DNA sequence: AAATTTTATCTCCAGGCGGTATGCACTTTTAACAGTCACCCCCCAACTAA
DNA sequence: TTAGTTGGGGGGTGACTGTTAAAAGTGCATACCGAACAAAGATAAAATTT
């Protein structure tokens, strides 16, 4: 369910949070459903320049009417952000579009890893599907795909508490430490902005705006806590071992590390690798016993970098392309 | 250890407490009395003992159980952790001692011979911690032999040895 | 020596002291019960106390004189394991697990009856008293009846023992009395040949005049259909084989090798790679490594047996008798050779489990017919019914297979009974754990010596699809590139995998038949799944007389291999080969920043697409050039409806266009006066241009087109290359050949002929329910009744779409634009002949996107929308074709949903009298079994406790139904076309024969169609249905809806039958 | 009992996820004190067959 | 590589026979988690909620 915002005092903080960079604070604001409106309006007024992306038809008339007269400010365009670049491979529907359209559309133009961040990405994570999101846009940061072929996008979007809790865990909260957990934290710099409760948010439905009172009363034993966070890509995140060609190696060494959390890294080691488990337990800087939760994502990196990089053995993994779709 | 006695001992059994009650008056009834015949009079003495007696006696378990319940919680909260560690570590020390003292007697009890002996024993013996220090300085035919006999005739008893445990079933000991 | 002589004193001490504590109160079999009531207590007591040599049998008669749902899993394995302990011969071991559960009180109640009455027929076997009446004191304890097996053990150890005959008396003047029959006590099932010899001395050592029961003369079915089949006055001429009866019994000899073997080695096909250095230091290493692992695995075995025998002894359930089945080596070879044949890409871990205990059953059960004695029975019997199919041999009086082999005198016929299904998963599992740890490599193959440090050849990896996990195991990679380095020459194959070399042996029962020793199941369903099996077994014997006859003519087909067309098969796969004819190319022609990482993902999945092809296409032709110049037979067998399928999976006429291309009739048949133009109209058929065309104008254009029919025939690759544009191209070009080598003779008519003719019916489901249904419009369109050209409805569904769509693209829409042409009977054939088994919207698009996937012409960008377009049209074309066949669709549907609403399955019976019924339930459970190194999660088939499911049951009823009505007429068909001297097999609606005897064959085909649909199939489901389902009145109002339901079929139209017999395509 | 939510989607030719946590019911084991006798380990040398 | 062997001493504890009650062990059962990404559109019965 879309939650679009329509407080006006919490427009102009997060518009003075979005504007807030030191350097050319006028970054071109790329929107995810702005809906009515009023963020976009506030943030126009404090001088940027946004790009609104409805995956809802309804709301491009009444958007423009906004813009008239904005000095080219405001572009509204019909697609979606987490649509962006389908994988199935047939004609692109209007609801969707290309990530190389649209950039060479705006006039972006492409950027190199090593420099400054091109551009910024505000807006709110799908209610129910974060999980899906999340995983989308990790495998396209790794392989160098769909937008992040531009240089190093920023986000900064609203997340919900439960899952900024969990992907937040670390070897000192056991129970919640996972994969994501680890690729997220190892991929970029998370930090926390902003604070609010659900019920400064309001939700647009498909018949409207809600205006079931009683609803809004279960709505109030439903309060949870949406953190505004922001990514930043890491500047050192690809290295000559960890490169766009071998994620796939490390996403299932992760992925095999937590299928029986309680064992230690030896027991995986000798499933995943033919070669010597003691020596690269000793290489990386581990005690022989030493069990998968206690592991900082750095030392996974690590792991996986040391047994790339080992020249002796002419094959050093078993995960083959055979184990997908098996 | 220090620990190891500052461990408080559980409350005693209510029949513990009956025994004691009566055995300092059966240890004078009769001198020529044993343990085993005393323990088997206070049996009897249960048998026939009214249940008045043993719901006073269950009261006063109760009472001695919540003293002592409230007792270990205060004690097992003050101690350190390294002492506590050095309790556990000399703890399965210990239960590893017991395992091994009950194997070693299990295999004297199923009629385990004597190893072949060393000369330099009995050379010891004939003989006969100083007396080490003696024998050692000293040390600085007639065994050979008897360990020669003790070869011929302890091997065979391995062999005899095996029909047995076949018997008794006791295989994974060969 | 005061030190030797203490210490002989102390051990001589010593030893007194054990043995007398042993004596009185160490790993010892428990013998005598502990007994838990004080007065059985005491009499065994004092029954123990009163002599040295207490009296045994007295005491037996007084212990049974007096007389004062589904098991759960560990009972089931305890019962399993209590019957094994028999077979394998260990009493004591399943006497002390007897007593020791009978010692505590939670494990008491765990025994039951049948484990003391195993156990108590095993001590009767050796005629041992003692145990016996220990175990009788145990059942009376337990508080439980002796049954009629109770005293048959008893009878049987005083035979055995031949003790006086008062204890008999006594024993059989009290059966009289309780009430039990000594007839009743020689029909028991659990009973051996050698029990009921020696009971039958015991009752005979008392009462002189016991007889048992006269035998009856066999008996014959008088069903309304199978009356003409079986009647003893008539014409028959039976067909008989063209060999004599030394070769066949030499064929014979020589299977029964093969499968006493349990193995046989074929000669791979593939290019044989030139003998260099590499490839013999490849192929010393593997057999080095051969040769440890198979050491080690022997090592392995003893351990695990001798850990599993210490857990039996303290009073624990584990798999010691299962072990002690095989022997050492049988099990190890087993083993080696399921590790030779591990894909590279690997097998899953549940898969394994299940094909390593299936695998041991069957050499269990072969070995326990070798040992039993029953292979010289089966040798003396078959030499001699084996005078029926020989050329030079003769009969007293012809008859049926069966019947001849029942009245040359049955051997006893016994087989085993399945293992648990929690036992056969454990065994599977321990076999498989037992594997992965034996086995072990060097490090660095390649380099010699380079490290000593070993690897395991088999790894354990997750493998994570969506949210779930499944583990998964894996071959080293330098052992998988050491085997195509090594590039060997053999391939093995299981003997129940290739077809047999002598004729199969008549199914006599729903537990004989098919291959010689191997068990095969009667109907095709999972492991656990009993319900079919049962449902067979508790109905008359002479009602499946018509399927187990039809089954073994179908069985007694000799079969060829064509030579020419498997040469030229051969020569493309060992070259670069021909994806478009269908040989497999090799992987040598292969294709070969984000990008590369995308280029290179594309090449490894044709390279992954292509290698398995070929691997399949290799077995096939390897298998087919074994069999070069042999006469070889396959076997057949029913799925759960009724439809019949071949047993050997690899090589059979149930495959693509090859394996129909290289198997040929073994019997030569003059082609006659009508044979030419049979061949030239099949040739025309598998030309596939004349499909709309009457028979003569096939004809007109198969002699047009006569050049390069002969130029096809004399230089196949060199030449115009004519044959590779028919639809099918291997099989048209066989029938060229044949057609070439009739037409150059001097004489065609005389010229035999050894190549089979297809007969097939069209749209054999609708032609199946306008019969049902007597409707007119129905049969005619499917060519039910007579006229001059064929008439199909796929080709009117294409024209109105066709139609539609030129009207839609008149206005201009691009997707209706596109699809000008791409409008033909293949697109909408599948969808059409769906829906009237209620196929949804949802599928229907599901079908038309893979059809049009593959057009290759079509642009491969607008399936999506171009699907929903087309299956539209499809529905907004079929509303009012068919009226009956919904209807009656429709009355089963709702039959069906209300009979599930109930709470019980679908059953029917089928016209021949083959009982059927549905096995949709809705599984509420699954079972896991914990080990060392994962735990396995299996379905648990044959629990009927779970409720039914309505919408599976729904939906598979009306498609069921008419398949078991197409296979009840293809073996009305094949029975009476027997009894005419034809040669018959069939691929569910196609019928194949020699070129000469087409005519009759269509005749016999519609004659039975009209003696099938004769009689009242509907009404009779309908009384069926009402009689089982409707006659408890436990919920009376649900009962009579159900009722009103059923007692409402729909009304017939007007249509007789007796037209079918001149329509000239109703086959073709 | 009606409504809303969730789910499967014509059939046959023999297929199924794995790990961790908490709970219940019943059997098995262990420490509580008695006194006297017996047995084994040190104490440190010496050495020897598994 | 190490437990087992003989001497004079010493030390700790095993047995015994006894009931009692707490503590550990064993087999079964249910529930929750992973939500490896990857567009879209269709229809009505099963499934859960108030
Ligand atoms: N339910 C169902 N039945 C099928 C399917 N495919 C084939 N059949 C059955 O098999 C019978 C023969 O099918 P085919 O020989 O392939 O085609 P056809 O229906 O006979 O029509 P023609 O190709 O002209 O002979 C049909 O009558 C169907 O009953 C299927 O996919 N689903
Ligand atoms: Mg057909």
């Amino acid at each position: 369910f879309k939650r679009y915002v329509t407080d006006r005092r919490l427009a102009e903080t997060l518009a003075q949070i979005y504007l807030g960079k030191p350097s050319r604070p006028p970054h071109l604001l790329l929107e995810c459903n702005p809906g009515p409106g009023i963020l976009t309006q506030a943030l126009l007024e404090a001088g940027a320049k946004v790009v609104a992306l409805e995956s809802d038809k309804t709301f491009i008339p009444h958007l423009e009417s906004l813009g008239k007269n904005l000095d080219g400010k405001l572009r509204v365009i019909h697609c979606d952000f987490f649509k962006l670049d389908p994988r199935s491979g047939g004609v692109i529907k209007p609801p969707a579009m290309s990530s190389r359209g649209l950039f060479k559309n705006l006039g972006i133009e492409a950027v190199p890893w090593t420099a400054d961040i091109p551009l910024k990405v505000v807006g709110m994570f799908p209610s129910r599907g974060e999980k899906r999101a999340l995983w989308k846009l990790a495998y396209d940061l790794y392989s160098c795909t769909s937008i992040y072929k531009f240089g190093r996008i920023e986000v900064n979007m609203f997340i919900g508490e439960k899952e900024f809790q969990k992907l937040m865990a670390d070897p000192g909260n056991p129970d919640l430490y996972h994969v994501l957990s680890v690729i997220w934290q190892l991929a970029c710099e998370i930090k926390v902005l902003h604070m609010e409760p659900w019920s400064s948010f309001d939700i647009y439905t498909r018949k409207g705006p809600l205006e079931n009172p009683k609803r809004r009363e279960l709505l109030d034993q439903l309060q949870q806590k949406l953190y505004l966070i922001q990514m930043i890509p890491r500047q050192n995140l690809f290295t000559k071992n960890l490169t766009p060609m071998n994620y796939n190696i490390f996403f299932h060494l992760l992925k095999h590390c937590f299928g029986r959390r309680s064992a230690t890294v030896i027991d995986h080691l000798r499933s995943l690798t033919p070669l010597d488990a003691r020596d690269i337990l000793m290489q990386i800087g581990k005690q022989e016993d030493e069990k998968v939760v206690n592991m900082h994502p750095q030392d996974f990196k690590t792991l996986f970098e040391t047994i790339e990089r080992s020249k002796d053995c002419a094959y050093k993994w078993l995960y083959d392309e055979t184990l997908e779709d098996r | 250890s220090s620990v190891l006695a500052s461990c408080p001992k559980k409350p005693v059994s209510s029949y513990l407490r009956f025994s004691k009650e009566q055995l300092p008056i059966f240890k004078a009834q009769n001198p020529d009395a044993k343990t085993t015949e005393l323990i088997r009079r206070i049996a009897q003495r249960w048998r026939e003992l009214p249940d008045s007696k043993k719901k006073i006696y269950q009261d006063a378990y109760r009472a001695e159980w919540q003293v002592y319940k409230e007792e270990i919680s205060r004690f097992k909260e003050q101690l350190t952790p390294s002492q506590i560690m050095s309790l556990e570590k000399e703890i399965m020390d210990k239960h590893l001692k017991r395992k091994a003292m009950t194997k070693k007697k299990e295999l004297t009890l199923l009629g385990k011979p004597k190893r072949p002996r060393s000369a330099y024993n009995v050379y010891v013996a004939e003989r006969f911690q100083e007396k080490l220090k003696t024998v050692k300085e000293n040390w600085k035919e007639l065994y050979i032999q008897h360990a020669k006999e003790d070869e011929t005739r302890y091997h065979n008893e391995m062999k005899s040895w095996e029909e047995q445990m076949i018997e008794v079933g006791r295989k994974d000991l060969l | 020596w005061a030190k030797i002589l203490e210490k002989d004193k102390r051990t001589q001490q010593m030893r007194m002291q054990r043995l007398k504590a042993k004596l009185q109160m160490t790993r010892r079999l428990q013998v005598e019960p502990r007994l838990l009531s004080k007065q059985m207590a005491g009499c065994l007591e004092d029954c123990t106390r009163q002599a040295p040599e207490s009296p045994w049998e007295e005491q037996l008669a007084r212990l049974l004189q007096e007389a004062p749902a589904q098991l759960s899993g560990q009972q089931q394995r305890l019962l399993a394991f209590f019957k094994c302990c028999l077979l394998t011969d260990q009493l004591p071991l399943a006497h002390h697990l007897l007593v020791v559960h009978h010692g505590q009180r939670q494990k008491r109640k765990l025994l039951t009856l049948d484990m003391y009455n195993a156990v108590m027929l095993g001590w009767a076997r050796q005629g041992a008293f003692k145990e016996l009446v220990y175990v009788l004191f145990m059942v009376k304890d337990a508080g439980l009846t002796p049954d009629l097996l109770s005293y048959a053990a008893a009878l049987q150890c005083m035979g055995r023992q031949d003790q006086d005959a008062g204890t008999i008396e006594r024993c059989l003047e009290q059966m009289s009395q309780e009430g039990l029959k000594l007839q009743a006590l020689f029909t028991a099932v659990l009973l051996s040949e050698e029990d009921r010899a020696t009971v039958l001395k015991a009752v005979h050592k008392v009462k002189p005049t016991f007889s048992l029961p006269p035998q009856l003369p066999p008996p014959v079915n008088t069903s309304k259909l199978l009356r003409d089949v079986y009647a003893k006055d008539g014409r028959v001429s039976y067909p008989k084989l063209h060999l004599p009866l030394k070769t066949l019994q030499c064929l014979f000899e020589k299977q029964l090798h093969m499968e006493l073997a349990s193995r046989v080695c074929v000669v791979s096909v593939e290019k044989p790679t030139l003998p260099s250095k590499e490839v013999k230091h490849a192929r010393k290493t593997l057999k080095t490594l051969r040769d440890q692992w198979e050491k080690a695995l022997c090592r392995a075995l003893r351990e695990t047996k001798n850990r599993l025998e210490r857990e039996v002894y303290e009073g624990r359930f584990s798999l010691y008798p299962f072990l002690c089945l095989l022997d050492e080596r049988e099990v190890v070879r087993m083993l080696l050779q399921v590790l030779q044949a591990l894909p590279a890409q690997g097998e899953s871990f549940t898969t394994l489990a299940r094909e390593l205990s299936a695998r041991t059953f069957s050499r269990h059960v072969v070995q326990r017919q070798r040992v039993s004695g029953q292979v010289q029975a089966l040798q003396n019997h078959y030499r001699k019914y084996l005078c029926l199919l020989a050329s030079d041999a003769e009969v007293p009086e012809p008859c049926l297979p069966r019947q001849y082999w029942e009245e040359l005198g049955a051997p006893e016929a016994l087989r085993e009974q399945p293992w648990p299904l929690p036992v056969q998963m454990e065994l599977g599992k321990l076999l498989a754990e037992m594997l992965v740890q034996a086995t072990q490599m060097p490090c660095s193959l390649d380099k010699p010596h380079r490290s000593s440090r070993l690897v395991p050849v088999l790894y354990h990896v997750y493998s994570f699809r969506n949210v779930q996990q499944i583990g998964i195991l894996k071959p080293h990679p330098a052992y998988v590139q050491l085997l195509e380095k090594a590039a060997e020459p053999t391939l093995t194959f299981e003997a129940v995998d290739v077809p047999m070399l002598c004729p199969p042996l008549p199914w006599t029962s729903p537990h004989s038949g098919a291959f010689l020793l191997s068990p095969t199941k009667l109907m095709r369903t999972v492991e656990g799944a009993t319900q079919h099996q049962e449902l067979l077994e508790t109905c008359p014997p002479t009602a499946l007389h018509g399927a187990l006859d039809a089954l073994t003519q179908l069985g007694n087909c000799a079969w060829r291999v064509n030579g020419r067309v498997l040469d030229l098969v051969l020569q493309l796969f060992q070259a670069k080969g021909c994806p478009q004819l269908g040989v497999p190319a090799p992987p040598s022609e292969a294709p070969q920043k984000a990008e590369l990482r995308r280029e290179l993902a594309h090449c490894q999945k044709v390279a992954r697409e292509m290698h398995s092809l070929r691997a399949e296409a290799l077995y096939r032709l390897s298998l087919a050039q074994h069999l070069r110049d042999r006469v070889f037979w396959l076997p057949h067998n029913m799925d759960f409806r009724g439809r019949t399928y071949p047993c050997p999976p690899h090589f059979n006429h149930l495959g693509s266009d090859v394996a129909r291309a290289l198997l040929e009739f073994a019997q030569g048949r003059p082609l006659g006066p009508h044979g030419l133009d049979w061949l030239k109209i099949h040739l025309v058929n598998l030309t596939g241009l004349k499909k709309r065309e009457p028979l003569r104008k096939r004809l007109a254009f198969a002699e047009e087109v006569m050049d390069d029919i002969l130029d096809s025939a004399d230089q196949p690759l060199t030449g115009r290359k004519w044959w590779m544009g028919a639809e099918e191209p291997w099989q048209t070009l066989a029938c060229c050949m044949e057609v070439a080598n009739a037409v150059r003779a001097s004489d065609p008519a005389a010229y035999v002929s050894h190549l089979p003719v297809h007969q097939d019916g069209s749209c054999n489901g609708l032609q199946h329910y306008a019969a049902l249904g007597r409707d007119s419009v129905g049969a005619a369109s499917v060519n039910l009744e007579p006229s001059d050209v064929p008439q199909d409805v796929y080709s009117g569904v294409a024209a109105q779409v066709e139609v539609f769509r030129r009207q839609d693209a008149q206005r201009g829409m691009r997707v209706a634009q596109v699809l000008e042409g791409f409008i033909t009977r293949k697109v909408v054939k599948q969808t059409v002949m769906t829906v009237v088994y209620g196929v949804t919207r949802y599928g229907g698009r599901l079908q038309i996107e893979k059809r049009l996937r593959e057009l290759s012409d079509f642009p491969q960008e607008f399936v999506w929308e171009a699907s929903h377009y087309l299956v539209r049209q499809v529905f907004k074309s079929l509303q009012e074709m068919f009226s009956g066949t919904r209807a009656i669709q429709h009355w089963l549907t709702e039959s069906a949903r209300l009979i599930s609403h109930m709470g019980s399955v679908v059953e029917w019976v089928t016209p021949l009298g083959v009982p059927v019924i549905q096995p949709y339930r809705l599984d509420s459970k699954v079972k896991q079994i914990g080990g060392g190194i994962q735990s396995i999660t299996y379905t648990h088939n044959g629990d009927i406790s779970r409720k039914p499911n309505t919408r599976k049951q729904k939906n598979g009823f009306p498609p069921n139904f008419i398949h078991s009505l197409d296979s009840s007429h293809m073996m009305l068909t094949a029975l009476h076309c027997y009894r005419k001297g034809l040669t018959f097999v069939s691929v569910h609606d196609c019928y194949w024969t020699h070129a000469a005897d087409v005519s009759v064959m269509n005749q016999v085909c519609r004659e039975q169609f009209v003696r099938l649909h004769s009689e009242p199939i509907l009404q009779d489901l309908s009384r069926f249905l009402v009689k089982r389902f409707c006659s408890e009145p436990q919920k009376i109002l649900e009962a009579s809806q159900l009722k009103e339901t059923l007692q409402a079929v729909p009304k017939p139209g007007a249509f007789d039958l007796e037209q079918v017999k001149r329509s000239t395509y109703f086959f073709s």
